[PDB]
């Protein structure tokens, strides 16, 4: 499939919508060469909202807090469990990440407020849960809209208990998705946590110090990114989100270096503590052998020769381990191609582990990445693949009925589209229950998995004998 | 490390040593946890009596809640219409969650749009929503109805739904003939049942209200039949089945058995059957409206009363022996169709099962929970079973209800060491299921996390959960079981003496210890 | 000691600490026990290759089968007409224990009698208690049929069935043209599946053997289904089911389906439905045969094509989904009806479970057992799931059926590491699943005490089983369940999935140790 | 039901037979016989002399591995149908639960299953080298065929050092479970019994006893057990119910056998006496009632301190047994049982029902002998219902007329009666409950009888509509 081909492919398709739409969509919509914008209604957006990046993403896998979604019971509810950022703990004692604490908005708190129900909630939230080592208030939509004021009774009820409450206002009309949300979040964090210990010279820091920032541990892709780093002689003194702890996010300024790997979701506070506490901070890429061996070097690099060396000694190690993976699926996956669709991160990142099982992206796209994403994506894709940004429903269906991909990976309201038509289709969030997919051996799940789904016995009966 | 021919998935990948030590360093060196020893002091102590009063006098927070929110319920009832396309009014987020929630217990494609709100709309109102909304819906996806719901966004800032599609229509956004019912749907309001409540409701009004002028009750010779908030698929198909028996001309209102079930034949279909336009404006024309689920029907029942002029049946959820015959008996009535002899050899047959059964199922404990109809038929079957509904849990019940629900209990021996709870969430069933130890709890996935926390305590404390209810994902297809009817009772019965059985198994497969009872027959 | 409001059965009655010391000096004095370590010693011998290996050698002793005798499969036969009494000519303990056999498995009554020959028998036959037995029978039971099998003492002592009964009508005992067909069942040839060939055969013969000049093969046009040895409810009513909605005339020869399942409604029905003497006479006029479980109807096969002339169409057990759409192709060709939408769409459905599934089964070993029509259709569901049928196990296979199997296992590169078992038994199995352990066993309920063996040697050895197949005693109506046709492939596949994710539950069930992957969605 | 009304309707159901089956049915209908072969055709609910011999009293003996010897059947219908109840690590040391079976084939019926018993035995030993002796079962075809298991035994428990016992407990013997039980304590009598008669190794006290015929349903042996040990006695052994060989060597030993099942163990106990002077006596710890009775009466026989010990029991346990009567009684009270069941229970459990406020209107056995029935006379009310072998035709008539509001009976039965309407226990296996014996069964026993009795299920059967 060609060039001029991808581009006739997107006219047929926006020759559906009405004007308004078509003139909109058809920005949205390229083909490769080597963002950020209002969905239109009633076309389907796969997107999420603010809250979703807030809480879903960004406080919610923070084990030791308890978090609230304040507002009425729809939010917290689908929320609750939906996400697998992975965590040690006792729940319900000293982690609460897969409970949903709520403020149960009726309607005498919209007509006349839920600010004296959020103090006495925070108070029985403290007598049944006397582990927890601080509370977020997640606003859900009506918060904003009614006029509370979530921060004087955070500020209140913090000093008066001495706690470290945090007031979020992510509401889900604020943003285009749960983009804002993530920068919402940030900013959260910053003003009310991350200063915490600025004062405190106690930290015995070592200049081997780093923080995974931005992995959210889905299925335990920040254990299998952590356990490599720590074999190279760094020390992790914290992971930002996934498995966290608050008080491991109240010692990442004491740290040598900022590693970023979702850029989207936490790129802001990286920046922050850039300008505030000096520490350097840089991206990287732990999809795949090819990906996870440059990032470990140039991580090493920001260091002293001990450890290069030690790099280079876990490098040789894992080498026979995913040398061995692909000799067992790389004759199964080559040439395949793949479509993806995801949020923010891995639409990019995840093309690069794809191609160390021989198989071809033709086609990415992101719910909610701005234009530094789609800069750092093109590097990435063939030329004449096809880029669809915000994609809907229909677009995405159309698109994949003319590429016809070999394998589609994407979320849970996509999935049984795709395998109502005959195309295998793997889960590129929740790593459909299975993961992890970072570090090394995460790449021997995520090849297990391509394979299992793109080869099974079941893609060949879909059809009657009879019709 | 993975060995290439034994991969392993995070479990039990991290329980390899080097894993292992790595997640206690980790503890130790940054996450300033609390000693073991203070946890396990905690854990006990939320087992306790004393910390259950005090769970038990929570007034402003609310932990585990076993409802949703309003247009959860609205959604599912307009994909029981007819290539209806659901859309709710307000923030996109909702659409998401919506969509995915049902995707995770149906396994299947749930369609639905937004008009997408933001922040701008917040101030100015969301008309322009509305009208774009609207026309791209009925051109890119291409439903010969849209039926219109609304997020809390869309509730607080006080948006004339009526209004805006009036003006839609006006300046030509979609044609004047087009079906847009709609339903103001508040998150803040009841829960997702009343969503379908206020949806269906919405429907019937928008193809009858303004027509009445020629509609005689009894012309079609139909009963109507509302399901409501339904999740079972054998449920929807259950009933037709039995009315199709006794040869009882139906109009089931809301069907997505179909579009809940497609086939995976290469194509995928956006929409499939449903309740036709058609029905639903014949629907007054019907000899009486029968509602499954009458505690959360109550709107719709006043406008078929008032407005259909149907006697509405003082009918319970056709659940369990003595309520399936109830509801066939009316049908009897109503129909003067006579109650075939297939239903009267199955109603033996569910009989027999009880006979088989009873000496396993005789003064079990139950912990229960769910809707305010699920849960009151699963209480009356467990009564018929012999059975001790000890914590009956229902965050969304009504006083009335409760009040119904109590007179049941107390018409039964077996009634005797229940309490029937409203209001009240799955944080505090806990506790109830720690200090008054039943045997099994019957309740949807959520329920995992309370078994998870009574097997922590010790195994003779662990309480078992039995998949029966909304949402279900931990387990494949249970979407597809039946809970109404002959059928539904057999199907509860069965579940419930394995259960007891299996459990029975585990406890009695130690061997030289508690194999002396690992009975071959049972 | 009991308490009066807690009182405690076998389990855990003896768990009580005055009876755990009294069994421990009943032991220590007087029962002589080897000790402990000694015990332990040779339960870890057992366990391994070593043992497996010497297991494997036994030529003369059996431990354990997977299979009965012949009579118990010509009763299940003979139960399948109208208005039939089984007869077992011999003596009388096979009777009641084959009564009492599938009065276990079914929870229903199981009418046979017997003609309760003794020792005075063995020197001079049994020719007198076939002519009161016959007559008396007759009289108190009035069945308008008896259908005469026979025990091993019968065989041996050589009594010619067909005489006695031509004597016991010569000499009055019972009218000339009473239905008295026979067949000779020899506990010492085959097994219980051999034993309902050989009934089913003699039935046919009885019937149609003169008068065999009227036939016109299609005359009546109509396919007979001949079910074979069948213990589920849900498989007799599915290909009726199937047969029925694509407009098929059938005529299932043998049903016992409504007699094993009848109302508890005041009255015990000795008999109930049934193939009727008509529809065995008129069965030649049929277009062609149907044999769903051509394994154990060779002599069946042979009668019907060497004596009704049918081409009898070689289909495998419709088990899964290739063998299911074989069947119905097949069904379509003889009859001119073509495969009706709704078939076409419940296959649909079956394989979008297949696709919803297909992660969880991926891969997921099995050790097996039953029947050789059961065991195959089952290993072929297995490999269609993506499954790795490790040990199959069928100890009244054949060598014609162990190369059928293998043929079928060559063609998956699931069937890889499966290896087939012919005249092998459970204690054999228990070897394979100790050296070669699978994730599950599908079996029947002797398979409890593999799993418990298991579980012994540690939790992280434990096979669970799966219950499918006959007997299966201690569960409750799974004998009403389907195994063929696509209802029945979805019953198995969410019977296996759902294994699966229980099991793993249990192993992510463990507070701040597993459960980091103890998920609420799966 | 009156008297003159029961011999009329023993007449008017007798009315279906042919007259030879007629003439015969008459004389097994409060006299009677009992012990005469089943009449051909009639729906008999006896078993043979093998479930007599290995289904009951060989197959608990936990130590043994016992072989069904014979076609693949029997041993198979047969696997862990009863519940006699053992400790022990089955496989390895206790072998209970599983089917041993020479599994004849064509060439072993034609050419003999000698060699192949001998090949077997071997293969037993390789396999299972903790076993204490094996004992051989047969099936009809063994004797039929003119095998020789006698020298099969003979010779390898010779050549073995160890126990071999043949027992000829074929199905065409005898008339039903009842010569089996015979065979199967004369088989213990010439092949166990006697092995440790030149022994005077084992220290005996006054206060040995032995449970004789108590094989352990539900765990009613150790229910048994325990009260006679906190009355002071040492049970050496429990005969066929978590019993082993060694106990039942030691048998010899003991002061008193306690002979609970007279039917099954009388032969061996009338012997023991014989050869050894040991006394045997008859007991019943079914209720309180009799459980009272019995342990005086075996108290009686010793001294004073059994007889103080005794009466502390029974004060131990008053409270119990008497908080069971309060709770259960009113809901039992005047509730009319009918009974069918072996050669024991029919009459045994009388007095338990009767502790409870219920009357037996109707028992019979299977395969009692007319001893049998002199002692069932004394128990049943008078004008009650006796059946000896009862046909299936002729319970089903007695039932509809005498309409008994609960049934007690075996598992052929079971489904019968529950589809009529009638509560249904089986009083074989409890129904998977028990134990029965003693106070602590009496508790169970009590609850069981009501749960099924009383349950909501028996309001349910005839449809509102109809
Ligand atoms: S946070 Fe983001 S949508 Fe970077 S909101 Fe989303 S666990 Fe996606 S592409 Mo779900 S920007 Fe993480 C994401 Fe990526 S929830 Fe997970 S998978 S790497
Ligand atoms: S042995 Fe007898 S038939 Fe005495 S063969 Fe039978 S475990 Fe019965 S009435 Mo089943 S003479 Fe025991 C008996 Fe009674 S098996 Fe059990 S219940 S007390
Ligand atoms: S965008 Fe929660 S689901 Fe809504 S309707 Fe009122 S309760 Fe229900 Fe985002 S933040 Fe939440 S998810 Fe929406 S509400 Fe807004
Ligand atoms: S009376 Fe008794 S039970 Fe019968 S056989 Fe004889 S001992 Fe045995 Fe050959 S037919 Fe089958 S195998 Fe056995 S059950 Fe029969
Ligand atoms: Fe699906
Ligand atoms: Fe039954």
């Amino acid at each position: 499939m060609s060039r001029e081909e991808v581009e006739s492919l997107i006219q047929e398709v926006l020759e559906v919508y009405p004007e308004k739409a078509r003139k909109d969509r058809n920005k949205h919509l390229a083909v490769n060469d080597p963002s950020n914008k209002k969905s239109q209604p009633g076309l389907m957006t796969i997107r999420g909202c603010a809250y979703a990046g807030s809480k879903g993403v960004v406080w919610g896998p923070i084990k030791d807090m308890i978090h609230i979604s304040h507002g009425p019971v729809g939010c917290g509810q689908y929320s609750r469990a939906g996400r697998r950022n992975y965590y040690i703990g006792t729940t319900g004692v000293n982690a609460f990440v897969t409970m949903n604490f709520t403020s149960d908005f009726q309607e005498k708190d919209i007509v006349f407020g839920g600010d004296k129900k959020l103090a006495k909630l925070i108070d029985e939230v403290e007598t049944l849960f006397p582990l927890n080592k601080g509370i977020s208030v997640q606003s859900e939509c009506p918060i904003g809209l009614i006029g509370d004021d979530i921060e004087s009774v955070s500020k209140v009820k913090g000093a008066e208990l001495s706690k470290t409450i945090v007031p979020v206002r992510c509401e889900g009309f604020r943003g285009v998705s749960q983009s804002l949300g993530h920068h919402i979040a940030n900013d959260a964090v910053r003003d009310w946590v991350l200063g915490k210990r600025d004062e405190d010279t106690t930290f015995a820091s070592t200049p081997y110090d780093v923080a995974i920032i931005g992995d959210y541990n889905i299925g335990g892709d920040a254990w299998s990114s952590r356990i490599l780093l720590e074999e190279m002689g760094l020390r992790c003194v914290a992971q930002w989100s996934g498995d966290g702890s608050i008080s491991e996010i109240e010692l990442t300024p004491k740290v040598k270096l900022n590693l970023v790997h979702c850029y989207r979701s936490m790129n802001y506070i990286s920046r922050h503590m850039e300008e505030k506490y000096g520490i350097p901070w840089m991206e990287y890429n732990f999809f795949g052998p090819t990906k996870t061996i440059e990032s470990l070097r140039a991580i090493a690099a920001k260091f002293d020769e001990s450890i290069q060396k030690k790099c280079e000694e876990v490098i040789a190690k894992y080498k026979p381990e995913w040398e061995a993976v692909v000799a067992k699926y790389r004759p199964r996956l080559e040439g395949k191609r793949v479509m993806l669709y995801i949020g923010g991160l891995r639409p990019r990142h995840v093309i690069g582990a794809y191609e160390d099982l021989g198989m071809e992206v033709v086609g990415t796209g992101y719910e909610f990445a701005h234009n530094d994403d789609y800069d750092r994506t093109m590097k990435e894709m063939g030329d004449s693949t096809l880029l669809y940004d915000d994609v809907t429903g229909y677009e995405f269906e159309e698109f994949v009925k003319r590429i016809k991909p070999d394998l589609i990976g994407s979320g849970i309201k996509e999935k049984f589209i795709f395998q109502k038509m005959g195309i295998p289709f793997r889960e590129m969030h929740s790593w459909d229950y299975s993961g992890p997919y970072h570090g090394f051996d995460g790449f021997a799940i995520f090849a297990r998995d391509m394979d299992m789904t793109l080869n099974n016995p079941c893609w060949k009966k879909l059809q009657a004998p009879w019709e | 490390s993975q060995q290439v021919d034994k991969i392993k998935a995070s479990y039990p990948l991290f329980l390899d040593q080097d894993y292992k030590d790595m997640l206690a360093k980790k503890r130790d060196g940054f996450e300033e946890k609390y000693p073991q020893d203070k946890i396990d002091e905690v854990f006990q102590w939320t087992t306790t009596k004393e910390y259950q009063e005090l769970n038990f006098q929570r007034e402003a927070l609310t932990v585990n809640p076993a409802k949703a929110c309003q247009p959860l319920g609205a959604v599912l009832c307009a994909l029981g219409f007819e290539k209806t396309m659901p859309y709710v009014h307000g923030s996109q987020g909702c659409v998401a969650y919506f969509r995915s929630y049902f995707n995770r217990h149906f396994r299947e494609p749930v369609s639905c749009v937004s008009d997408s709100m933001t922040e701008d709309a917040a101030v100015f109102g969301g008309q322009q929503n509305m009208k774009d909304g609207l026309q791209n819906c009925k051109a890119t996806y291409k439903p010969d109805m849209i039926a219109v719901s609304t997020t809390c966004m869309a509730e607080v800032i006080g948006d004339d739904l009526n209004a805006f599609i009036n003006n839609s229509k006006k300046e030509g956004f979609i044609p004047d003939e087009f079906p847009v019912p709609f339903a103001h749907t508040p998150s803040f309001v009841g829960s997702h049942v009343t969503g379908w409540d206020n949806m269906f409701e919405g429907i019937a009004r928008y193809f009858t209200l303004k027509s009445m002028d020629d509609k005689v009750v009894g012309s079609n010779k139909k009963i109507n039949i509302v399901p409501g908030f339904e999740t079972y698929l054998g449920n929807f198909r259950v009933i037709k089945r039995m009315l199709s028996e006794m040869g009882v001309g139906y109009s089931l209102l809301s069907d997505p058995e179909e579009v809940l079930d497609t086939p995976a034949d290469g194509q995928f279909r956006m929409y499939a059957g449903g309740t036709t336009q058609e029905e639903m404006k014949d629907a007054p024309n019907a000899l009486n409206t029968v509602l499954l689920q009458p505690w959360h029907l109550e709107k719709t029942k006043k406008f078929v009363e008032g407005t259909w002029k149907h006697e509405v049946p003082k009918l319970n959820i056709p659940m369990g022996l003595d309520w399936t015959d109830e509801f066939l008996m009316k049908v009897s009535e109503i129909s003067g169709q006579p109650i075939p002899a297939s239903l009267t050899k199955e109603r033996g047959r569910l009989v027999d099962m009880m006979t088989d059964s009873h000496t396993w199922l005789h003064g079990k404990r139950f912990a229960l929970w769910g809707d305010p109809d699920f849960v009151m038929g699963l209480v009356k079957f467990l009564l018929e079973l012999g059975c001790e509904p000890v914590h009956i849990l229902c965050h969304n019940g009504n006083k009335r209800w409760k009040k119904a629900v109590d007179a049941i209990l107390a018409a039964s021996p077996y009634g005797k060491n229940a309490t029937v709870y409203i209001g009240k969430d799955l944080w505090h069933l806990r506790s109830l299921v720690f200090t008054d130890k039943p045997d099994f709890m019957i309740g949807n996935s959520y329920g995992k996390f309370i078994q998870r926390d009574t097997l922590h305590k010790g195994k003779e404390f662990e309480v078992p959960l039995i998949r029966i209810g909304f949402p279900i994902f931990d387990r494949h297809h249970l979407h597809r079981s039946t809970t109404l009817g002959y059928e539904g009772a057999m199907q509860i019965l069965t579940t419930l003496v394995n259960s007891i059985l299996e459990r029975l198994d585990e406890e009695t497969r130690g061997m030289q210890a508690t194999d002396y009872n690992h009975d071959l027959v049972r």
